[PDB]
C-alpha cells in the first residue's frame, strides 16, 4: 500500500543513512529506554547503558533490518519473515511498543539530517516505519 | 509530571532557545501533512492537502504559535497542569471531540521538530524529559474523557 | 491473512450469525454512538436515536461489508479497497474509532450468541476485525 | 467519572447479579486468549498457550477474581478512582511496566463478557455507562505515568 512517491522518499532517505543505520539503530534504542522506561523489561539481558556493546551490537541488528525492509517495499512480510515470528511468538512484544521505537527512530534521523527530514520525507518514513511495524506486529493477527 | 531539578533546568533552557513563531507552526504543519485526518478540525484553514500548502499556510502557523505558547503555559506550571489545561480540555473534548490519541501524536510531533532544530543538543535525556513533559500535557487536555 | 482453524471459526461464525449482520451492524453503531460520544461527530447528517431509518440502513451497509470481507479472507485489500479509499481520503475517520467499532460490533455478537462466542470465536473474530480495520486504515500509510 | 443518577442505579444494580467467582476469570482468561502478548505478564500461571489452557487454568480463575473484586472497588468510589487504585496503579506500572493500553483493553474485555452473560438486558444505554466505569478505572491505575 506503500506510494511510489513514499517509494521514493524511503529510497533516497536510506540511501543517506546507509552504514549510520546501525548508530542510528543504537541511538534510537537508548532514546526509547529513556524515553520510554517500560521498554527496557524486554531487555533485561543486556547492558543498555548508552555505547555499550550490546545496544551498539543490538542496533546494529535493528538498523540492518530496517536496511533491507527499504530495499524489499514489495515484499516486507517475506523480507521480515523471522521477525514477525519472534516478536510475536517468541518476545511476545506489545503492539504499543512498535509506535515507540518509531517515533524514537523519526527522532533520531530528524536530529541527524536536518536539512533532509523535509515535512515529505517525515511523512513517507512514518508510513514506512507503520508499515514494518504492522508486519512485526502481523502475527498476532 | 515529575522533573528532576536538572530535568526542569535542561527543559527551560532549551525552550528560551525555540523560534517561537516557527517551532508551533511546523508542528501544526507536520501533525497535518504526517496524520491527514487531523485536517478534518481544520476546515476553515483552507488548503491543507500538499505538504507545500499546509507549510505556507498563514493560518497554521497562526495557530501552531497559540498552541506553542500553551504548550510553555504548561511548562511553567509543571504542578498543575490539570487545572492548566481544565478550559482547554473543555473546548478539545465537549466542543470539537478530538480523540486524545491525537494529543499524544502532536506532543511527539513536536519532540522531532525539537530534535531537527537542535540535533545533538537535543540528547537522549533531553527527549526523554520532553517526553515527560508531552505526555503530561497530553493527559491533562484529555481529562473530559479521562 | 488469518491462520486455519480460525479462517474456518470466522465462516462459521458468520453462519451462526447468519443473516443478522444488518441487524448487529446498526446495534454496533449505536453501541458506538453511546459509549464513545466522540464517534457521533462523523454523521451530523443522520438521525442517531434508537431504530432510526439511517442508523438501520446504514448499519445494513456496515453488516453487508462484513459479511462480503467474511467471504473474501485471501484478498480483504481488494475486497476492501474502495471502503479503505473512502474512510481515508474522503471521510477522514481517525485510526482509532475503528477499535471502537470493532470493540462493539463483538460486544452485540457476544450479546445475542452467549454460547456460540467461546474464547476461541472471540479470538478469530477480533482478528478478523483487526484485519478489517488494518486495510480500511490502509490509504494513511 | 461522571454517571447520572440512573446510570449509577444501572451500573451497581447489574454489578450484584455478576457472579463473582466467574466473570473475573473468564475475562482475564478472554484477555489473555485474544491478545498473546499480555501473557508475559502471567509467566508464573503455567500453560496459557491454548484457550482450553488457559480457560481450564485455576491460577487465571483466581487472580481473575482478585481483578474482578478491584472492579468493584472502584464501583464503590466513583468519585475517588484516583485514591482507590494509587497503590495498584504504582503495582502495574512501577514493578510490572505494563504498557496502560492494555488497561484499556481489559477493561473492554470485561465489557464484552457482561454482553455475553447478561444479553439483551445489557443495553446500548447500559455499556455506555460501563465504558465511563472502565475508562476511569483504566485512567486511575495509568496515573503513574501520567
Ligand atoms: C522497527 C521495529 C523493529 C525492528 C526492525 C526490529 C528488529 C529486530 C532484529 C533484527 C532482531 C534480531 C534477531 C536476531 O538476532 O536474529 C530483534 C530482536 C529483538 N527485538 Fe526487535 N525490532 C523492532 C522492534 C522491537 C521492539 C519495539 C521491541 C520491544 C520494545 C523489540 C524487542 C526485541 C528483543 C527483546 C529482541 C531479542 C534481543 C536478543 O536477545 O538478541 N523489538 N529485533
Ligand atoms: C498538543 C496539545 C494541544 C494543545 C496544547 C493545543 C492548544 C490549543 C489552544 C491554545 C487553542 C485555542 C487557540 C485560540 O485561542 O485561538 C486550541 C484550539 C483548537 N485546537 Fe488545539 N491544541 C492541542 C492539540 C490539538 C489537536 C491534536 C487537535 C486536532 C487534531 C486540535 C484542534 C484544535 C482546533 C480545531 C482548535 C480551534 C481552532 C480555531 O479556532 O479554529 N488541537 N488548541
Ligand atoms: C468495521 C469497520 C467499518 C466498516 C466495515 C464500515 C463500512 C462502511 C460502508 C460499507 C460504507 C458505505 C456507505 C455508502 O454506501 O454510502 C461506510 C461509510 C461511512 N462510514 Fe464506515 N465502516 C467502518 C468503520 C467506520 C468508522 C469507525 C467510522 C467513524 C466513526 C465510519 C464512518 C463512516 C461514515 C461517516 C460513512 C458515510 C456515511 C454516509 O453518509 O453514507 N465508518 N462505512
Ligand atoms: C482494569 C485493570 C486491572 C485491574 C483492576 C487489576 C487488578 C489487579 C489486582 C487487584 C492485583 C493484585 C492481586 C493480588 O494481590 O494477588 C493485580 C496484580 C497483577 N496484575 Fe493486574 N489488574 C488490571 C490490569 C492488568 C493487566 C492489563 C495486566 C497485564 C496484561 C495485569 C497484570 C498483573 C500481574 C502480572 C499481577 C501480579 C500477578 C501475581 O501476583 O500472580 N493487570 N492486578
Amino acid at each position: 500500500v506503500l506510494s511510489s512517491k513514499d517509494k521514493t522518499n524511503v529510497k533516497t532517505a536510506f540511501g543517506k543513512i546507509g552504514g549510520h543505520a546501525a548508530e542510528y539503530g543504537a541511538e534510537a534504542l537508548e532514546r526509547m529506554f529513556l524515553g520510554f522506561p517500560t521498554t527496557k523489561t524486554y531487555f533485561p539481558h543486556f547492558d543498555l547503558s548508552h555505547g555499550s556493546a550490546q545496544v551498539k551490537a543490538h542496533g546494529k541488528k535493528v538498523g540492518d533490518a530496517l536496511t533491507k525492509a527499504a530495499d524489499h517495499l514489495d515484499d516486507l512480510p517475506s523480507a521480515l519473515s523471522a521477525l514477525s515470528d519472534l516478536h510475536a511468538h517468541k518476545l511476545r512484544v506489545d503492539p504499543v511498543n512498535f509506535k515507540l521505537l518509531s517515533h524514537c527512530l523519526l527522532v533520531t534521523v530528524a536530529a541527524h539530517h536536518p536539512g533532509d527530514f523535509t515535512p515529505s520525507v517525515h511523512a513517507s518514513l512514518d508510513k514506512f516505519l507503520a508499515n514494518v511495524s504492522t508486519v512485526l506486529t502481523s502475527k498476532y493477527r | 509530571v515529575h522533573l528532576s531539578g536538572d530535568e526542569k533546568n535542561a527543559v527551560h533552557g532549551l525552550w528560551s532557545k525555540v523560534k517561537v513563531d516557527e517551532v508551533g507552526g511546523e508542528a501544526l504543519g507536520r501533525l497535518l501533512v504526517v496524520y491527514p485526518w487531523t485536517r478534518r478540525f481544520f476546515e476553515s484553514f483552507g488548503d491543507l492537502s500538499t505538504a507545500d500548502a499546509v507549510m505556507n499556510n498563514p493560518k497554521v502557523k497562526a495557530h501552531g504559535s497559540k498552541v506553542l505558547n500553551s504548550f510553555g503555559d504548561g511548562l511553567n506550571h509543571l504542578d498543575n497542569l490539570k487545572g492548566t489545561y481544565a478550559k482547554l480540555s473543555e473546548l478539545h473534548c465537549d466542543k470539537l471531540h478530538v480523540d486524545p490519541e491525537n494529543f499524544r501524536l502532536l506532543g511527539n510531533v513536536l519532540v522531532v521538530v525539537l530534535a531537527r532544530h537542535f540535533g545533538k543538543e537535543f540528547t537522549p535525556d533531553l527527549q526523554a524529559a520532553y517526553q515527560k513533559v508531552v505526555a503530561g500535557v497530553a493527559n491533562a487536555l484529555a481529562h473530559r474523557y479521562h
